[PDB]
């Protein structure tokens, strides 16, 4: 639901996720990226 | 060609070389560019075919992923998922509207085509 809980996900375990491929991962990166954050904080 | 008596590519393909010889203008150089045109053709006849459906490439590309029976590779192929990359590829919403595939079936599948393609 909350920021703080999508940057303590890893990549790893967002790609285990259902209905969850590979572009969309890449656009939540460069959408946290663009806020200065990382997954796996 | 018709006229000769030929209606298939299995008959171009097959024929003794000696028929397709006694045909007026045919020489022994264009008779060979035909036969592996004729082949050529049936083996991209049989990719086509095997890749609309799970004949072969899907039933070995698509069904790669552990899980995919023959029927399920099929129903893939059918909405265009041919190969295991294009079932990595996939979302389980993308794949929720196939018959007898659950979403968590769906889920299992897409990861084991990930971890082949993206992983190995």
């Amino acid at each position: 639901h909350y920021i703080g809980d999508l940057v303590q996900r890893t990549e790893v375990e967002l790609l285990k996720t259902p209905n969850l491929g590979k572009k969309s991962l890449t656009e939540i990166k460069d959408v946290l990226a663009s806020r200065g954050l990382s997954l796996g904080m | 060609l018709v006229e000769e008596g030929f209606s298939t590519l299995e008959e171009l393909a097959y024929v003794p070389m000696k028929e397709l010889l006694e045909i007026e203008g045919l020489d022994e150089p264009t008779v060979e560019a035909l036969r592996e045109r004729a082949k050529n053709a049936l083996a991209t006849i049989a990719q086509a075919q095997e890749e609309s459906l799970g004949d072969n490439k899907p039933a070995d590309d698509l069904l790669n992923l552990e899980g995919v029976d023959r029927d399920l590779a099929f129903k893939l192929a059918a909405r265009g998922v041919c190969t295991l990359e294009d079932l990595a590829e996939q979302g389980i919403d993308d794949l929720a509207d196939i018959e007898g595939l659950t979403d968590e079936k769906a889920g299992a599948l897409i990861m084991a085509a990930r971890n082949i393609c993206w992983f190995g």
